[PDB]
């Protein structure tokens, strides 16, 4: 992050892994009487850590709460982390990279890790659908930035 | 709660250590800037404010996406498919083309032309490491020996993770798949049903907590919000590819597989060469079978209705805005900044005449317009009756501006010409606020025993020794 | 949905799942002396039949023939099948939507299935690079002149 | 199927699963830059519960940890719960059968889960040694055996 | 007492892993319109071979079938391998280690792969019932106990 050997962005996938897991099944044995796809409550979070210059390790936390009727079935949560060199990028292509390119490769891993903790708790098969993050955040940073004439004075 | 159990929504905020993921403003929401926070009262908080003017729509409507790695041979198909999703159904199966015959339903011509020769793709580019932690000790402790890291070899290559090296990702072809008529300017129409999006996917505004019956919350009304390639996807566009194979691969692409490799000496030192003695598993008097009653297809099976429900509000809408902070950051220094490599000069010129929005001369507007705007949504149901046609320009998008914008004079207080790094921002501080460290829940508590009591502070009578699994 | 349709192609992913899986490590405990990323050939084949009304199942054989040094590391393959609904399209492009786009959906999850079995075999983590078999099978469609007129009673 | 063993009175496992899973790796991307000197903690916990008629549970909570001062490497904690249909027998027999023997038999399954979920963090494997409480149970009971209908093939 | 060396039967676990994995489901979509009652047939295959000096391999294949006659639901097969550093000429003692202990050590790892593969085919989960592999050799009698040779036959 300077100018020298930057050009435009600095991107590379270095490592994929899990940083954190949680699974609490209060009605783990009680599932036997209830056979259907449970109520699912999705919550997410943004955690990161800086490792080096331009090297940031960004984490997608996916919280899943499951309930068969008006009773909790199980609780599950994964933090799909990954070591990346991601900096220098700007403008439109910023949200297009870390909102489309990066989430679509990490999603099957967070998803499967959730589905694994569910399947280890020996519950009904629960797997999440591939959502499009790209445009959702791309819209939020759109405000008349297409024509950057600025017009303040000179300097 | 949250409509469709099989969801994901989005994410609270983008990655902060990269940079500030929001453009600055000056006239919040209103370009005309009416500006009137009553007088003594301010009215509603409306902290989001400018967010309602931030594009609007384009949830399911994709103007762009990408996902490649170090290798990726490809060529965009001529079909131009508008995909979408609607799983389960729970009524009529499907309708349209009764007969679906492939040219070769089973691969008689074969997709793979036999691995013994380069089919099309051969080369791979990735890097990773295996693991061990070789435990030891049986009696007393079932693992107490610090044994894993043998003396490291020269294997650590560093360059094993090559820094992308695309080049194609700029001055050839970007996504731009809805390059046609758009009833908005950027997104809506062009091809497919667009982000039709049956009402704002609020579920119960924010959370809801507990509603009457499941008829409102997903289980009854499960008409999915497009999803699964909602706009187009696989539209005629080149990914850039770059790393193409061809016949030139022959060095590796000869065949280090199927015949093992060139070292195939017909059973080298793996089959019987490793074994001297040992002759067990000649017979076993222990069978398996099912020692008790079972039912595979008892239940625990259902059709998961797969949807892409973003929900405009996740848990709580935080102030997602980062302006300048320093202010004199606009003035910048020797950096230039005005040259943003390569960018399109908006949509094609002469396309939209601004007839669809137009506006009105609201110099001094009264509460009449403010209240009726809540009622006017009924008028908006009718859509732009005037269908904006694809009216093309003489200059193709990127060449639509003749002169470039020179920096300094164009202050551009949101570009590479920035200072103070990110102005503190936020680190791993709130990590504890994410249900971290606190005893939030531990199932509920001990349910206690029945056949036994088992109520003793010492779990078993073995203080088992550790040192069985290191980092 | 389903009813109230208009004059335009409709497409619905009904089910994504593994009909068949394989992971075969013949030289497994011998080749664990080798600690680096296995040299992988990316190998793709398909197979399918009509077992659905206005809907067709297409199965993507994602195959990984990996080798460490002067010996084979492991042989992995996943027949990731999917039930895809299609209508409002005609000619060769009609069935090429499931003969290209639909198993291209399946490919990120085929990668995930393989990666987990590689790590289950204690081999270095293998993330498959994305590739369009679209181009290859497209050629195989126009490289067929069988034409049964109807037939199709069996499959 | 129709050859339900049941030696009149019998201990019969109908289900084995992870009720609770937990993984914490704060120093997951710091594992490489830090010293290869972790203090590996193990912790033993056992609890039992009734679920239904002759349907009982014993849970084995194994807690694996690796830490370097205040900075923890990883956490791997698995409440490997098991449904044991235990009846026909009583006294010190069932007391040690479910109190000592059942968590010991859950120990291979807890080992398995821990091994998988730590490897999902891309941390090294840990294949813990076995211990024979089957021999210990029969030994303490009378050693000579008899009366208690042991699960026994023709031998 | 002076241990000095005393290589009195070597016990050490190198690692556990899946050598071979498989899943088959021809009538995987066809399942929905059949009778939900499969004849779940179990199979166990056995293999063993020495690899290196005092290092032996033990493989236990598990194969689960689900078919109601000709109407087959699915199939799953996992050749689970485990490497254990064992030697000293243990005789009846090592006959426990590889022919009783190891089948129970590899049992959960094979079982998780099967329970995963059915959940990957998006089918109701199936856990294999426990087998008392060592209890057989435990209740019985080794005539010379074990006898690990001893170089000196003295001290």
């Amino acid at each position: 992050m300077s100018e020298q050997n930057n050009t435009e962005m600095t991107f590379q996938i270095q490592r994929i892994y899990t940083k954190d897991i949680s699974f609490e099944a209060p009605n783990a044995p009680h599932v036997f009487q209830k056979d259907w796809q449970p109520e699912v409550k999705l919550d997410l979070d943004t955690a990161s850590s800086q490792l080096a210059d331009d090297v940031y390790e960004v984490v997608l936390r996916v919280t899943v709460t499951a309930s068969l009727g008006e009773e909790t079935a199980f609780l599950c949560e994964v933090q799909q982390g990954g070591i990346f060199s991601i900096a220098g990028i700007e403008g439109t292509q910023m949200a297009h990279c870390l909102g489309a390119y990066c989430p679509n490769i990490l999603f099957p891993y967070a998803r499967e890790c959730i589905t694994s903790m569910v399947s280890r708790g020996t519950f009904p098969q629960l797997n999440l659908a591939p959502v499009n993050f790209d445009a959702l955040f791309m819209n939020y940073l759109q405000q008349q930035a297409g024509e950057g004439t600025e017009e303040h004075q000179d300097a | 709660m949250k409509q469709s159990t099989i969801a994901l929504a989005l994410l609270p905020l983008l990655f902060t250590p990269v940079t500030k993921a929001r453009t600055p403003e000056m006239p919040v929401l209103e370009n005309r800037a009416a500006q009137g926070d009553i007088t003594a009262p301010g009215g509603a908080r409306r902290l989001t404010g400018d967010q309602t003017a931030a594009l609007r729509d384009s949830l399911s409507d994709k103007p762009a996406k990408n996902i490649i790695l170090l290798i990726g041979d490809g060529m965009g198909d001529s079909e131009i498919t508008a995909a979408r999703n609607y799983a389960e159904g729970a009524g009529g199966f499907f309708k349209g083309i009764d007969a679906l015959p492939l040219t070769g339903q089973y691969t008689h011509y074969a997709l793979n032309k036999k691995t013994g020769k380069p089919d099309y793709v051969t080369d791979s580019a990735a890097s990773a490491t295996a693991w061990s932690t070789g435990v030891k000790t049986y009696n007393g402790a079932l693992g107490v020996d610090i044994h894993e890291k043998d003396h490291p070899t020269i294997l650590e290559m560093a360059k094993a993770a090559g820094l992308a090296t695309g080049n194609v990702s700029t001055a050839e072809l970007q996504d731009a798949t809805p390059a046609a008529l758009v009833a908005h300017v950027t997104s809506r129409k062009c091809y497919g049903p667009s982000a039709t999006s049956e009402k704002c996917p609020g579920n119960a505004l924010e959370k809801g907590g507990k509603g009457s019956i499941t008829e409102q919350l997903l289980n009854a009304r499960a008409d999915v919000t497009l999803g699964g390639g909602a706009k187009t996807f696989a539209e005629t566009a080149t990914a850039g590819e770059w790393q193409g194979k061809t016949l030139r691969e022959q060095a590796q692409a000869r065949g280090y597989q199927l015949v093992s490799d060139a070292a195939s000496l017909n059973s080298v030192t793996e089959a019987n060469q490793q074994k001297p003695l040992l002759g067990l598993f000649a017979d076993g008097n222990m069978p398996v079978r099912w020692l008790g009653p079972k039912a595979t297809y008892h239940g625990n099976i259902d059709k998961p209705a797969v949807t892409c429900t973003p929900n405009p509000q996740r848990n709580d809408s935080v102030p997602t805005l980062a302006q300048m902070t320093d202010k004199a950051i606009e003035l910048l220094s020797k950096n230039e900044k005005g040259f943003f490599l390569q960018v399109e000069g908006a949509s094609i010129d002469k396309q939209d005449h601004a007839a669809n929005p137009c506006g009105q001369i609201g110099e001094t507007v009264d509460l009449d317009e403010a209240v009726q705007r809540a009622l006017e949504f009924a008028k908006k149901e009718g859509n732009t009756l005037v269908i904006v046609t694809a009216d093309h320009a003489h200059a193709s998008q990127i060449v639509a501006p003749d002169t470039k914008a020179p920096g300094l004079t164009q202050a551009l207080n949101t570009k590479d010409g920035a200072v103070m790094v990110m102005s503190y921002g936020n680190s791993e501080e709130d990590s504890q606020e994410h249900t971290g460290s606190q005893l939030r829940i531990a199932a509920y508590g001990p349910h206690a025993a029945n056949v036994v009591g088992l109520t003793d502070q010492t779990d078993l009578f073995y203080t088992m020794k550790a040192a069985l699994g290191l980092k």
